[PDB]
């Protein structure tokens, strides 16, 4: 399944419209959030450098995103078709997943295609020597690392555990706060959880039994995937422990409904970090737009429109987005806009100094260079939809700038602080998991 | 760059580790005299067997299209392109490194490209779901770990530090480790992980760690041939005294160990029990860098061993049949890894051209569905040049492993001998090694070694 658009050049891209699927099967259960909010969000992205002709002047921008089901194995065969006839796209974003990402970036370095990811924030990416092609528009776990110790420093936490599920993400980024723990010496890690990809169902049970088995490690940190934060946060309630444990978010858990959906119970008191994002107006009035029979391109959408509809008979066509009080406008579709934007720029860079005065695509660049283009890459400076400037770096990440969400119940997340450079975190959640009580003078 | 291009009506791919890693500077430089050649020249030894061998693929003509990796994920990731531009590569040979294996399995596995690893330990190849058309004949990180941790229990070692090769192999192996340890209450210290590519002055930073926990005296170690010399080396560098509990990367090999030879004394190596070649001996001791021209690198592997150079008039007068020869550990199952196939195709050749001992057209586009999956099946023979009073068998489970055989080393400093390793035991699903051949386990040389975290108090 491709949702190819016919243009000059096409754009790779990756996006998880799907899940991870239990047993044979490879594929799960559609993910609203992750994949079509931000699938029609690049669409929409490559729906807008096609009309203004100040960007590209000429020269319609294609596509080639297909399907990766949050499977590191299925996105390495989807990818195939980008270099098939090199055994044309000119770049590929990347998918979300940290360990998709992963297998996508060393086997497209062979046939040198450039890589922007927008949801991807894994610190072993950021070596240069295994990734040349890699580039980034996100801050690395790195920063969060250091974020998540200057946020329980502050509130004085001194016993917390940490949690992981199985993959390049939860597992690098447990030990990049485990080894900047020890740095400042102020906290320390009662136990480590090892979530297995394909674990039973009285596995998660186990999990919490661990925590349970620490009573005074009331502060617990979890680094795990967008469909695992759910399943632990349900074995809570079944264990009778609403309210013991505070949750310790990464930017998995931003502000999203799906993981405090239905369970806003065991939730409440949670802080979680999210980088800088704004509420784009442009794409607000694009997805409550979109309907059936009209965006045709995506065949998923029709899927999107029974699942999300439904949430039973008479599939009837007189429903709309905006009614559905789901839309939310994830905080990751705006890292994907300004993504292709990125690119597009580089490309528009590359396109003036190619081809002098040809306003169309001069044959000295028809076949793309992805080496050439790299370079033009790692030199883009503008500024994105929302406002917030885009540059990278010699490695290709981006400036570490967070934001401090706390969910808060009146069920809306609400910004509580700040991580520009050091901290800007304001008192609410209770103070609490200190072992070692004073013992008195 | 530099690859053998053996013809022949099917070619077999190869992927060996001739150099070493280069890190900073170029890509892979000095060859390998162990792991190298001697890897190299096993295949070449067994394919030339069976081109002569009337019971096994009569009138086929093995290929060989051997790639170099020289210990680098990239590197071979790179050049084995080479292995899919047909996609013709019937089978894959190759992987000596965990690194390595894993990111060409992927890249294999798009195409159909069945691949056989003659030495890839790490514990996560069996899953079949990620890597469906893997197979090798040595035993994963599964029944290795219990070995090296029955073997702490069995000195009684509580309170133990250990050391990470970052990869691919050392995390696997640690995990495996970490998960025994805790269910053979054994004690965990602070663990320290290397990187592939550190400076000098780094790995002495891992070992002053090891030194901020006195009570530690026993270290596990999991890391490659590459990065086990380093920590040794960094050990004579502000003298410190640890015993060592070596993985398989450290093996039998007097490589690791050379120069820096007084810091391992009492260091206790696992590799994999196997049995020296006769046959390949004197195929590797009769060579010469004149009359051998299949082998693009011997040309650059006489001039590290035997010390001289070819633009001098130099070389031309050592050989190899004078010094003694060192068989690596290893070769038994290089060789193994060669027939494993090798029979496959005779066994597919029976079967689906039943009528004469040639190509039947059928065969011509080789498709790993059919291939693969009736090779993972019972193909039980023999195991090639098998010494006398033997039953070895060579055969794959349903995971494409092997069996689960083992053995002990140690490092001995006997007199008028300079070192040498021996074989003190080996590992037949429980612990059998001697405690008279260890020279600090000896009764008569006080007590050994220990790592307590606290002194046991009486009642
Ligand atoms: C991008 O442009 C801005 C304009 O003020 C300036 O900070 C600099 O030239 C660039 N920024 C970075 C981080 O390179
Ligand atoms: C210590 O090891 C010895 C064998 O050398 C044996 O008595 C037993 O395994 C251990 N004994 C105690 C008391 O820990
Ligand atoms: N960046 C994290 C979270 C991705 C997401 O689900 O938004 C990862 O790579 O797993
Ligand atoms: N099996 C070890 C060493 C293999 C070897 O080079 O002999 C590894 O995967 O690193």
């Amino acid at each position: 399944n491709s949702i190819r658009i016919d243009g000059d050049i096409t754009l790779g891209g990756l996006f998880p419209v799907h899940g991870r699927g239990s047993e044979g099967k490879p594929c799960g259960e559609l993910k609203k959030e992750k994949g079509i909010h931000r699938l029609e969000a690049m669409l929409f992205a490559l729906d807008r450098i096609n009309n203004d002709p100040d960007l590209l002047p000429n020269i319609t921008l294609g596509a080639r995103i297909l399907d990766t089901c949050s499977r590191d194995t299925h996105a390495l065969e989807q990818s195939l078709t980008f270099v098939q006839a090199l055994i044309r796209v000119v770049g590929v974003i990347g998918a979300s997943g940290s360990s998709v990402s992963i297998m996508v970036a060393n086997i497209l370095r062979l046939f040198k295609i450039p890589q922007i990811s927008y949801a991807s924030t894994a610190p072993d990416l950021s070596d240069n020597s295994r990734y040349d092609f890699f580039s980034r528009v996100v801050p690395s776990d790195t920063y969060q690392a250091q974020a998540m110790v200057d946020i329980v420093r502050a509130l004085k936490w001194n016993y917390v555990s940490t949690v992981a599920s199985e993959g390049s993400y939860g597992e690098s980024g447990v030990e990049a706060f485990i080894q900047k723990s020890r740095e400042d010496g102020g906290v320390c890690i009662a136990q480590s959880v090892k979530i297995p990809r394909e674990p039973k169902a009285g596995e998660f049970d186990k999990i919490i039994r661990r925590l349970l088995e620490t009573s005074n490690a009331r502060a617990v940190i979890i680094f795990a995937n967008e469909d695992d934060i759910r399943r632990v946060l349900e074995a809570a309630r079944r264990a009778n422990q609403t309210g013991h444990f505070f949750w310790m978010g990464s930017d998995s858990w931003g502000s999203k409904i799906a993981p405090v959906l239905h369970l806003e119970e065991v939730a409440e008191g949670a802080v979680t970090i999210l980088p800088k994002r704004m509420s784009v107006r442009g794409f607000d009035r694009y997805f409550s737009s979109r309907t059936l029979d009209n965006n045709r391109r995506n065949i998923w959408f029709a899927e999107f429109w029974e699942d999300n509809f439904h949430c039973v008979k008479k599939c009837t066509n007189r429903e709309r987005i905006g009614q559905d009080s789901a839309y939310e406008q994830e905080g990751k579709v705006q890292f994907v806009i300004d993504a292709v934007y990125a690119m597009g720029h580089a490309l528009h860079a590359m396109h003036r100094d190619l081809c002098p005065g040809r306003v169309g695509l001069c044959p000295r660049m028809d076949p793309v260079d992805g080496t050439q283009l790299l370079k033009y890459i790692r030199n883009v400076n503008f500024s994105g939809i929302a406002g917030n400037p885009v540059t990278f770096n010699e490695n290709g990440d981006a400036p570490g700038r967070y934001d401090i969400y706390q969910y808060q119940l009146r069920a809306e997340y609400k910004v509580i602080g700040s991580w520009t450079d050091h901290l800007h975190l304001r008192i609410q959640q209770l103070p609490r998991s200190i072992c070692s009580l004073p013992c008195q003078p | 760059k530099k690859v053998l291009t053996l013809e022949g009506d099917l070619v077999l791919g190869g992927l060996f580790p001739v150099h070493q890693k280069g890190g900073p500077a170029e890509d892979c430089g000095p060859v390998n005299e162990h792991r190298g050649i001697q890897r190299l020249e096993a295949m070449l030894f067994a394919l030339d067997r069976i081109n002569r061998d009337p019971h096994l693929l009569p009138g086929v003509r093995l290929g060989a299209h051997i790639l170099d990796s020289c210990s680098k994920d990239t590197h071979a990731l790179e050049q084995a392109l080479d292995f899919v531009r047909a996609s013709a590569i019937t089978g894959v040979i190759g992987g000596s490194y965990s690194d390595v294996s894993i990111q060409v399995a992927n890249l294999l596995r798009l195409f159909q490209i069945p691949q056989i690893s003659y030495a890839s330990t790490s514990a996560k190849l069996s899953d079949k779901s990620r890597y469906d058309y893997f197979a090798r004949t040595v035993p994963p990180d599964f029944f290795q770990a219990k070995a090296m941790a029955e073997i702490l229990r069995f000195f009684n070692w509580t309170y133990v530090s250990t050391v990470a090769s970052e990869g691919d192999y050392g995390e696997t192996g640690i995990e495996a480790f970490e998960l025994e340890a805790r269910a053979r209450n054994i004690c965990v210290a602070t663990s320290e992980k290397v990187g592939r590519a550190m400076s000098r002055a780094a790995f002495e930073g891992v070992v002053r760690a090891l030194l901020q926990k006195p009570s530690a005296r026993v270290a596990v170690l999991f890391t490659r041939s590459e990065d086990a010399r380093e920590l040794l080396a960094a050990s004579q560098r502000l003298n410190a005294s640890f015993t060592w509990v070596a993985s398989d990367g450290w093996g039998a090999l007097e490589s690791v160990v050379a120069g820096s030879e007084g810091a391992a004394e009492g260091a206790i190596t696992i590799e994999l029990a196997s049995y020296p070649i006769s046959d390949f001996a004197s195929y590797f001791q009769s060579l010469d860098p004149w009359n051998n021209s299949r082998n693009p690198w011997f040309r650059e592997f006489w001039e590290q061993r035997f010390r001289c150079s070819f633009r001098q008039r130099d070389c031309a007068a050592h050989s190899l049949r004078a010094v003694p020869f060192e068989q690596e550990s290893k070769i038994m199952f290089v060789v193994n890894a060669v027939y494993a196939m090798a029979h496959a195709l005779h066994n597919m050749h029976r079967a689906l051209c039943p009528n004469t001992t040639r190509l039947c057209d059928a065969m011509r586009p080789v498709n790993g569905r059919r291939l693969y999956k009736d090779f993972v099946l019972n193909v039980k023979f023999d195991a090639p040049f098998r010494p006398a009073d033997t039953h070895n068998e060579v055969r794959f489970d349903r995971f494409g492993d092997g069996i689960g055989r083992y053995n002990i080393f140690t490092y001995l400093r006997a007199g008028s001998g300079r070192y040498r390793y021996q074989k003190v035991g080996y590992w037949a699903e429980g612990l059998t090694l001697d405690t008279s051949l260890i020279p600090w386990a000896s009764p008569s040389a006080g007590p050994l070694p220990a790592s307590r975290c606290s002194e046991p108090c009486l009642q």
